[PDB]
């Protein structure tokens, strides 16, 4: 199975530097070109760079938008792809994806980015990292509950319910920024016969602050 | 410089209908020698990574349903979806790879469905928030259509506009509805000065406001 996993995203100050990594497995790494692609919140995909395969001598190419500022490289012993980013600006804030690119030397060659990682988020800002407060949402046939994840920075946070075992009937609302702090909420709807007789808990993570929270929703 | 543009920017279609979206490049993407157009289509559903749908302009990736069809040549390309399904909600990007790689701006596909009234839930501030001097009141408005909706907050019967933050979910991939969350944030001091807290939703499915409320003495 082909796997691509980005890491290294986070908060960085304007003019600062950051290096992203992309761990790969499930294929012959050195046979493939690799690309980095980014996507600012709410905006289109933007291709940034690729590095060719062994046959092509691992040469690199860049979009004009990042050339001279970003450096793509690879380590063929541990099968990693890297993106070194310098003199960062607000416009560089985005989710960065690594994608397996072409192998033109293959009999099964076709031209496309066929596998993509989950992406790693980068925020270029001078604002301080702030952990979220997590508050339960309980009412004053079906019953709706929620969690309020308030006052954190930067994005993102992840929210699950009952460790992911509750997934249907879940709505997690996009975070909204106000006064340099993000707030989001998540609702979950379950049969009334199952709450509060069964436990309902929201699991919230804020990687930038290594925050991990479990908040049980209790009648009240 | 190969510039990619797409049309339309967005559209909405009922389940079962045909969808047509367009992609243009500023120069030909055709390699006349190999007879291949270096143009691919990618599907990105809400909160997901992009997924390869079509390459060489017309070849479906393995596992992609046959209702998706890519066509065109040179500078003009089309992605057609016959009998759209609810799950097809996504942004579709085209991308040239004839000269490095360039993505188009994307086309946002949404689904038309029957109007649906929102289910409204209101939630008082938690004691865990109150302990630190804040008081957020939350209203969920779930599973409605169309997306157009207005929420009014009232305190002791008077509207409060300041301190409200609203968020909409992307369209639901199952039922093709929308949901919205409205949070009114007060200080504990202010919260304790009043009794009645109400959120009022205005939606075309009702001639009257859709209202949920609570009093601080319950
Ligand atoms: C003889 C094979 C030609 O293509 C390859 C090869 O099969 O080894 C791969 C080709 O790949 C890349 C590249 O830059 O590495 C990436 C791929 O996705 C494409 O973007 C191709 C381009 O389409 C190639 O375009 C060019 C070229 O730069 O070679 C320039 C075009 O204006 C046109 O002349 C085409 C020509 O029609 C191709 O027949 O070539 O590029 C690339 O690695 C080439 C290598 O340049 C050949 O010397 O090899
Ligand atoms: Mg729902
Ligand atoms: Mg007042
Ligand atoms: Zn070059």
């Amino acid at each position: 199975e082909v796997k691509l996993v980005e890491s290294g995203g986070g908060l960085v100050q304007s003019g600062g530097s950051l290096r992203l990594s992309c761990a790969t497995s499930g294929f012959t790494f050195t046979d493939y070109y690799m690309s980095w692609v980014r996507q600012p919140p709410g905006k289109a995909l933007e291709w940034l760079a690729f590095i060719r395969n062994k046959a092509k001598g691992y040469t690199t190419e860049y979009s004009s938008s990042v050339k001279g500022r970003f450096t793509i490289s690879r380590d063929n012993s541990q099968s990693f792809l890297y993106l070194q980013m310098n003199t960062l600006r607000a416009e560089d804030s985005a989710t960065y994806y690594c994608a397996r690119d072409i192998n033109p030397g293959s009999d099964g060659y076709y031209d496309a980015l066929d596998y993509w990682g989950q992406g790693t988020s980068v925020t270029v800002s001078r604002a301080k990292t702030t952990p979220p407060s997590v508050y339960p949402l309980a009412p004053g046939s079906m019953v709706t509950l929620g969690c309020l994840v308030k006052g954190y920075f930067p994005e993102p946070v992840t929210v699950t319910w009952n460790s992911g075992s509750l997934s249907s009937g879940v709505h997690t609302f996009p975070a909204v920024l106000q006064s340099d702090l993000y707030t989001l909420s998540s609702s979950v709807t379950v049969p009334s016969s199952t709450w509060p007789s069964e436990t309902v808990t929201c699991n919230v993570a804020h990687p930038a602050s290594s925050t991990k929270v479990d908040k049980k929703i209790v009648p009240r | 410089d190969i510039v990619m543009t797409q049309s339309p920017s967005s559209l909405a279609v009922s389940a079962g209908e045909k969808v047509t979206m367009s992609c243009k490049s500023s120069q030909s993407l055709l390699n006349s020698r190999t007879r291949k157009n270096y143009l691919a289509w990618y599907q990105q559903k809400p909160g997901q990574s992009p997924k390869l749908l079509i390459y060489w302009a017309s070849t479906r990736e393995s596992g992609v349903p046959d209702r998706f069809t890519g066509s065109g040549s040179g500078t003009d390309f089309t992605l057609t979806i016959s009998s759209v399904q609810a799950e097809d909600l996504a942004v579709y990007y085209c991308k040239q790879s004839y000269n490095l790689r360039t993505f188009g701006g994307g086309t946002k596909l949404e689904l038309k469905r029957a109007d649906a009234a929102p289910t409204v839930s209101i939630f008082p501030p938690s004691s865990e928030q109150l302990t630190s001097g804040g008081a957020s009141v939350v209203c969920f408005l779930n599973n409605f259509y169309p997306k157009s909706i207005a929420v009014k907050w009232k305190i002791d019967g008077s509207e409060r506009q300041n301190g409200v933050l609203n968020s909409w979910t992307d369209q639901d991939k199952k039922d093709s509805t929308y949901s919205m969350s409205s949070t009114l944030t007060l200080t504990k001091d202010e919260y304790e000065r009043h009794n009645s807290y109400t959120c009022e939703a205005t939606h075309k499915t009702s001639t009257s406001p859709i209202v949920k409320s609570f009093n601080r003495n319950e």
